[PDB]
């Protein structure tokens, strides 16, 4: 709810280059917004679209650069006898970082082999930790061919484990059964050598292949990470979009053995069930969680007809190795709610994750919905806290995909709030959104005496003869934030006497100096110190001109923040929580 | 007695050569039938393989011109979809068409027959559909579909419109660019352009497309044998069937 809306950060790039496909965070130091544009022009020779990750700084007025992972063309294999094939091959299509180590893959890489003139579809990667860059393809093998790695992608989804292994998906293994690959980053970097094609690695996790039933499965369609089986070793878990006859599945890892532990099969055909994935503890019990994209899921309408609004699974892993799953349903026909689904972090700071679900053809004119989830101890809010809105129409072969790729858990303004990078490669574009502040607001309100006495007539009603029987109506507000955020807050309170009387009751209770029941004031107040507080004298009516002495009183106090100039250096306003009513109300009663 | 449509949609990969031979004079077989059941039934013909695209399809200047040089055998290069026949009363031009068509690419993998009934229910004007008459889509395979974002792997991630891309050779243009429908958007699409689904494919298939039609309304399976030796009576059982809705 805390996601400022109104004046984002907007990078673009080439068009027609999908700038925005993927997205990331860079924090080796000032941090920066690494975006992938998989059809762009780069200076390699003769490479055609070859694609780029580009890295984007948010000091500085957009000014994104691209990152040279290879500046080289088409290694050849021998004299007139290409070895590799880079042109399309979407580098950039998939962009993951880990401190000072950035991953970028190749899915439509193809190569030649060293046995024969193909022209296999291995994938391939660039890593760059530090200084030195490093290129991985663990697919890019002698075990050539469909039946082998030859048109595995690798790359094609990819992730970082928290003990330094890489995870990467490729989906076309062993006639698209797929495959999941696991290495280690220093073995990666220590054995690189670009003389040789065809790298071993010692250390290496790889799903193997299985039987022909198992074909046409695209394991490794999407992957995450997250432990599930209480070891502290990070497990894979990744999408299978087409296993299990196009009901789709996702399979669990382990990252250690590279075991099976869990599975989770769709329940509609071709939903695509498994298209995205995501592991983060989103009760607050350290147990990660796992969330299901199925964006073609279809569900019941209000005449029974089924229509797409596509469906994310909710899995909270139990301590005793069980799973409560719960499911959440899109709400746009079309939109493909779950194409992309990012754990955020604690985009409020209450001590519970949240995720982001993008719908990235919902909203008007198609361009592109966001929707921000809040967790809590008993497990995701099914009610979206904040929806974030494309704004960018599509004058492009394909529509603006506002969300469909998007990044969250970085703090890149060191504010104090985790914040969110949205891709929109259909315009060429990718949008920070920044977590605004929150504030904690203790109010306080005291009536005085509590119990009224109608023949007790202390204070006169100024310019008349007439006592009143009075009261005083002291309200104290206090404030506080976990954040970096101002010092003055500014309030603006509102009182009103007998909100809860009958509907068309008489006003009972008036304020003396005023003879109105509602009063308005303004507070500056700073966070952190005692409470600020203002005592305001009311009366009731005279007995005669009302009948309802038994209905309570209610004061009924309603506070909010300014906004408007409590902005922060970098233009950040502050926001009030959403679990908090911001309203207090306090009864007196009558004699 | 009711005016019929028939739009033939075949699979044309290599394991589909035998259900060709097992064709070449269904047209005046099937509008002899028809005679005795209506007095107005017009059908066409159309073929299909896959996308024309890495990796569903391989990519060396010699594989793309002869996607059967591990037969060994001179096949067409694969195309995505080819609406050869527009819905008409002549029995025999659909017989020689029939004989005049060649097998493309030796496919063991799911196929692109989801962009062929796509562009089949939506293109009235180019298929040929009547306004009122029954709107008969036959769809002839003996393997899987792909659908929707499978064309991801091909770097496709533009989703299917839903609208007529034939480029004046009545092939799909767009077969490279748009993704693979999704049973939503197929289900979209059927329904408003009245036309009912049926699956004529093989038993390895059968159970499959019978899940996908329990979501397509107006859709039905037929288990079409290995030569497509069966074909007439799958059309004429399943036109007699969907000319019975009980619907419970
Ligand atoms: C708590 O603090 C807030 C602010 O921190 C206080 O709000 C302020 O309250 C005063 C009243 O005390 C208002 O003055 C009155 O304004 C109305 C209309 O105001 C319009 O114009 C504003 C001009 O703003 C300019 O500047 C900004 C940039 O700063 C530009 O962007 C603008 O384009 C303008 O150029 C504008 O700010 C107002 O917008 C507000 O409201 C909209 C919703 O409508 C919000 O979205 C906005 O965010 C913003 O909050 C608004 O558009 C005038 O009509 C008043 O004139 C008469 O009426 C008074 C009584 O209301 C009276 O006392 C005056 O004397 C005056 O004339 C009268 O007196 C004559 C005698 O000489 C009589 O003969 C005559 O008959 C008549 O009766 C008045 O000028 C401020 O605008 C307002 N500002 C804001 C920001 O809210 C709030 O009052 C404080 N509360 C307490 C309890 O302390
Ligand atoms: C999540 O979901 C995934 C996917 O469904 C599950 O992964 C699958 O688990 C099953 C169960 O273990 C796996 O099936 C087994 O596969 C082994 C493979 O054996 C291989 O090597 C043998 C030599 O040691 C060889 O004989 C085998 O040859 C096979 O093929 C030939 C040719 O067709 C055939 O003639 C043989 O008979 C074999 O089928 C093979 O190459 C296999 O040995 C197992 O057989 C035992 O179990 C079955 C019942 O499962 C039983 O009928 C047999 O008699 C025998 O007792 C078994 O088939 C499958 O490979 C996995 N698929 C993957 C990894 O993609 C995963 O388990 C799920 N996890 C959870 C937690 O639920
Ligand atoms: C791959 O590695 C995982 C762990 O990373 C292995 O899972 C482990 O399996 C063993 C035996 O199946 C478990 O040991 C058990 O310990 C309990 C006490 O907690 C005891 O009561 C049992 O009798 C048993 O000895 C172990 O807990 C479990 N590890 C985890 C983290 O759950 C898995 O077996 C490995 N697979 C292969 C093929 O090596
Ligand atoms: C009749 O009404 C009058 C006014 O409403 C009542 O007088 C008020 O009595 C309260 C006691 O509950 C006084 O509050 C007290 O203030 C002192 C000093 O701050 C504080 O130390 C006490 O703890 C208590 O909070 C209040 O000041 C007083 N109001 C005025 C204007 O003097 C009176 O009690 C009523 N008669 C009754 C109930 O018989
Ligand atoms: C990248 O550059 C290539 C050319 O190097 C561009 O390809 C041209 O695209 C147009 C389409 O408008 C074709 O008519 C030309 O024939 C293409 N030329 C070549 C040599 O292929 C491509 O559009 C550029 N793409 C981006 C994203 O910059
Ligand atoms: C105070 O705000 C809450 C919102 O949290 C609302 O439910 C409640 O109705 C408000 N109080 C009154 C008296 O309207
Ligand atoms: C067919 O019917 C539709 C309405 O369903 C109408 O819009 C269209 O013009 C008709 N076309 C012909 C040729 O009758
Ligand atoms: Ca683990
Ligand atoms: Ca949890
Ligand atoms: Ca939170
Ligand atoms: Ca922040
Ligand atoms: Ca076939
Ligand atoms: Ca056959």
């Amino acid at each position: 709810f805390n996601l400022d809306v109104d004046s984002p950060a907007e990078y673009s790039g080439p068009e027609g280059s999908y700038f925005g496909f993927a997205v990331d965070f860079f924090v080796p130091s000032r941090m920066f917004l690494l975006v992938g544009a998989p059809k762009a022009n780069t200076t390699q020779p003769g490479i055609v679209e070859g694609g780029q990750v580009l890295k984007c700084d948010w000091s500085s007025t957009r000014r994104c650069q691209p990152i040279e992972f290879d500046a080289t063309g088409n290694r050849d294999y021998a004299k007139d006898d290409p070895l590799e094939f880079k042109s399309h091959q979407w580098f950039g299509a998939s962009v993951r970082s880990k401190q000072d180590k950035i991953l970028a893959c190749a899915p439509l890489y193809h190569w030649r082999t060293e046995m024969k003139q193909e022209r296999e579809p291995v994938g391939t990667c660039f890593l760059q930790d530090g200084t030195k860059t490093v290129e991985y393809a663990p697919c890019r093998s002698q075990d050539i061919d469909a039946d082998g790695q030859g048109f595995c992608q690798g790359g094609f989804s990819i992730d970082f484990t928290k003990a330094d292994r890489v995870l990467l998906g490729g989906p076309g293994s062993f006639y698209w059964q797929g495959q999941l690959i696991s290495d280690q980053v220093a073995e990666i970097v220590s054995k690189y050598d670009p003389n040789v094609y065809s790298i071993k690695y010692n250390n290496q996790l790889a799903t193997r292949t299985a039987q022909a039933i198992f074909d046409d499965s695209y394991l490794g369609y999407s992957v995450a990470v997250g432990d599930f089986n209480g070891d502290g070793i990070d497990d894979f878990v990744s999408g299978v979009p087409r296993a299990a006859r196009t009901l789709g599945m996702v399979y669990i890892y382990d990252g250690k053995n590279m075991s099976s532990l869990y599975n989770f099969t769709g329940e509609q055909m071709a939903a695509y069930f498994g298209f995205s994935v995501a592991a983060t503890d989103i009760n607050g019990d350290d147990y990660a969680d796992v969330f299901i994209g199925a964006p073609l899921f279809m569900d019941r309408g209000s005449d029974g007809k089924l229509q797409e609004v596509g469906q994310v699974s909710v899995s909270l892993q139990r301590a005793s190795g069980d799973f409560q799953t719960t499911k959440l349903n899109g709400f746009e026909v079309f939109a493909r709610f779950g194409s992309a689904i990012a754990p955020l972090g604690d985009l409020d700071q209450d001590g519970f994750n949240d995720i982001a679900i993008a719908a990235p053809y919902g909203g008007e004119d198609k361009k592109g919905i966001v929707y921000i989830f809040n967790g809590r101890s008993t497990g995701l809010n099914a009610v979206p806290s904040q929806i974030l809105e494309g704004q960018w129409a599509a004058r492009s072969g394909c529509p603006p995909s506002f969300g469909y790729s998007m990044k969250g858990a970085t703090d890149i303004d060191k504010n104090g709030y985790p914040d969110l990078i949205v891709g929109a490669f259909g315009v060429d574009r990718a949008i920070l959104y920044r977590a605004r502040p929150v504030i904690t607001v203790n109010a306080g309100l005291e009536v005085y005496p509590s119990i009224l006495n109608q023949d007790n007539k202390t204070c006169s009603l100024p310019g008349t003869a007439l006592k009143v029987s009075c009261f005083n109506v002291r309200f104290c507000l206090k404030a506080d934030g976990k954040g970096v955020l101002p010092r003055k807050l500014n309030f603006q309170v509102e009182l009103l006497l007998d909100k809860l009387k009958q509907k068309g009751a008489i006003r009972r209770a008036l304020f003396l100096y005023s003879r109105s029941p509602s009063h308005s004031k303004n507070m500056t107040i700073s966070r952190g110190g005692l409470m600020q507080c203002e005592e305001l004298i009311a009366y009731l009516r005279d007995e005669s001109e009302f009948r309802d002495k038994l209905t309570p009183i209610t004061i009924f106090m309603e506070y909010r923040l300014d906004y408007r100039t409590a902005a922060d250096t970098t233009g950040l306003q502050p926001i009030l929580n959403q679990f908090t009513p911001a309203n207090i109300s306090r009864q007196a009663h009558i004699l | 007695d009711y005016p019929v449509d028939l739009y033939y949609l075949m699979d044309l990969s290599a394991s589909m050569d035998d259900d060709l031979n097992t064709i070449k004079e269904l047209g005046s077989r099937l509008s002899k039938e028809m005679s005795k059941l209506t007095s107005n039934f017009r059908l066409g013909f159309g073929s299909f393989v896959e996308k024309p695209v890495s990796p569903f399809v391989k990519t060396t200047p010699e594989e793309i011109a002869n996607p059967c040089s591990s037969i060994p055998y001179f096949c067409l290069p694969t195309f995505g979809f080819k609406h050869i026949l527009p819905l008409t009363n002549d029995a025999e031009r659909f017989n020689e068409i029939v004989k005049n068509q060649k097998i493309s690419a030796n496919i063991d993998t799911p196929e692109g027959g989801f962009d062929a009934i796509m562009q089949a229910a939506v293109c009235k004007e180019k298929i040929g559909w009547r306004n009122d008459s029954l709107h008969l889509l036959v769809f002839v395979s003996d393997a899987d579909s792909h659908f929707g974002m499978d064309s991801k792997l091909a770097g496709i991630v533009c989703p299917n419109d839903g609208l007529c891309h034939l480029d004046s050779k009545n092939e799909y243009s767009m077969s490279t660019v748009l993704e693979y429908p999704t049973i939503g958007q197929l289900i979209d699409k059927l329904v408003q352009n009245n036309v009912l689904l049926i699956f004529a494919v093989t038993q390895e298939q059968v159970h499959l497309y019978e899940n996908y039609a329990k979501l397509i309304p107006g859709a039905t399976v037929g288990l079409l044998q290995k030569d497509s030796g069966n074909i007439l009576q799958l059309i004429i059982s399943a036109y007699e069937e969907l000319r019975s809705e009980v619907e419970l």
